[PDB]
């Protein structure tokens, strides 16, 4: 349902462009795709 | 993956029935459309009529198609009533044939 | 009617958005009867080769 | 509400406000007529346009069933697409395109996966007849119970377009197929959805 | 009138009788077809030299 | 129909049934200036010489 | 649906090529195909 830019550059864009890529759009699984990108920036910095 | 549903026209409307159970090619709803052998497509659509202009005038109430008549030839007629009168008409002409 | 009148050498419009219906059909037969003397012959003229 | 006898199956239709109806014979300039009738007509449309050169036919007797109408008139109410609205707000006559819908909510492919797994679609593969211009949407519900919200909307060209490109991934789809255009006489015999799954919260 | 493939070799006169009203626009597509199969090699008739 | 065709190519396979065929005098009209255009010169086209 | 040039110069045409390549032009799809793109480029550049 969401739309974006091209140029992803913002959290605020790509909270949205996530939702999008997967098929499935619902507050049970929005309201945590922001923990979902906690979980993945900090696997990435951890050894990064 | 795929879910085929295929021949589309072999039931129709099914409401009043659990729209998680019906069979893949049934619909929980439609309107103007048309349901044969094998296949749905749009059915024919209303559309105006008229065998002389002073009929465009006319609530008919109610009819008939009688094909022949004494005065008439071997062609066919209608018979056609109103709120008040009973008329006949004929592709060329108008009638007012109310019991008088 | 149209007499006088031999090969499809009319001027257009014709028709003029107004004859009745009972003129489409004459001019059809009109065009019949010139194309057919124009060519009073088709076998099978493929043999155009517009190079 | 018309049910089709020679394989119990309905449907629901638009009527033209009918008081009465029947079958009868129509008029001459209807009735397999002549080049040597139109003696007075002119091909600049009297206001007399809707003339079909063969008009496809349900009887042989190339008969006709007409509706008594309260519109101050009568109608042919099985012929080309086209459909008589009123409006109360102008009391005025409107004419339309006739439109149709189907309409069903609720696929839960339960045939090949469970009700409950989320299922990726991409496509939707027919197998359509005709001439015609389809509008497709397709939607979903995380629930059993909803029909569901619409994600999208898109026009079938036949003749052109061979499928339907809709992403979503609800567990229940729905699909409307609508034919708004006057033009068509295009029919399908059926579907073939596309898909994946996903899975489970 | 659908048998006519050799072309030219129609019927204008008579089998119309100025009846069917519904004929006309098959006549006119038939006449296609017979223009069509004459000549189907059309790019660019600019060698019209009538002399 | 179309309408901007003088290169003899009219199709045949989309007109109509139920609706508006008030162009078959506009047919008529388009199938005459294709002819026109393609040979502007026509008085006693005898000669094909069919052998 | 679109078409193209038998050379593709570039993005202008490009961009309704890979719709055409790859099946389909569904908006939902296309809009995002610049992003794919951005994708792309970067994912060889990063070592070409």
């Amino acid at each position: 349902m969401p739309d974006v830019q091209y140029p992803i550059n913002t959290y605020g864009w790509l909270k949205k462009a996530v939702a999008l890529w997967a098929d499935r759009d619902d507050d049970e699984f929005v309201n945590q795709i922001p923990n979902f990108i906690n979980f993945a920036e900090k696997e990435i910095y951890r050894n990064l | 993956a795929l879910y085929p549903i295929k021949s589309l026209g072999a039931v129709g409307v099914i409401a009043d029935q659990a729209p998680t159970d019906l069979a893949p090619n049934a619909f929980t709803n439609a309107i103007n459309a048309r349901f044969v052998e094998q296949r749905v497509f749009k059915t024919g659509g209303n559309a105006p009529l008229s065998y002389v202009d002073e009929d465009k005038d006319l609530t008919p109430l109610s009819f008939v198609s009688m094909p022949f008549d004494y005065y008439s030839a071997g062609n066919s007629f209608l018979v056609v009533g109103t709120n008040k009168k009973l008329y006949k008409l004929t592709d060329e002409s108008l009638t007012d044939i109310s019991r008088k | 009617e149209t007499n006088a009148v031999v090969i499809t050498d009319l001027n257009p419009l014709y028709p003029r958005d107004r004859d009745y219906i009972y003129e489409g059909a004459a001019q059809i037969r009109l065009i019949k009867q010139t194309l057919q003397n124009t060519f009073p012959n088709v076998t099978e003229p493929v043999d155009i080769d517009s190079d | 509400a018309v049910w089709n006898y020679e394989f119990d199956t309905w449907s629901f239709r638009t009527i033209p406000y009918a008081q009465c109806i029947g079958l009868v014979d129509p008029p001459v300039l209807e009735r397999g007529p002549i080049w040597s009738d139109f003696q007075e007509i002119t091909w600049d449309d009297p206001s007399i346009k809707e003339l079909v050169w063969r008009k496809d036919a349900t009887n042989f007797r190339q008969r006709v069933t007409i509706v008594g109408s309260f519109l101050k008139g009568f109608y042919q109410v099985d012929v080309g697409a086209l459909d008589y609205f009123y409006d109360r707000l102008n009391d005025v006559v409107i004419e339309k395109p006739l439109e149709m819908r189907l309409e069903r909510t609720g696929i839960d492919f339960d045939n090949v996966t469970n009700e409950w797994n989320q299922k990726h679609i991409n496509r939707f593969r027919p197998q359509t007849t005709g001439s015609g211009t389809y509008i497709f949407e397709a939607g979903g519900s995380q629930f059993s119970n909803e029909y569901g919200h619409p994600h999208t909307s898109k026009t079938y060209t036949i003749g052109v377009d061979r499928h339907v490109s809709v992403r979503l991934n609800h567990p229940y789809l729905f699909y409307n197929v609508i034919d708004n255009d006057v033009n068509s006489n295009a029919a399908i015999n059926g579907l073939t959805i596309e898909f994946a799954v996903g899975g489970r919260r």
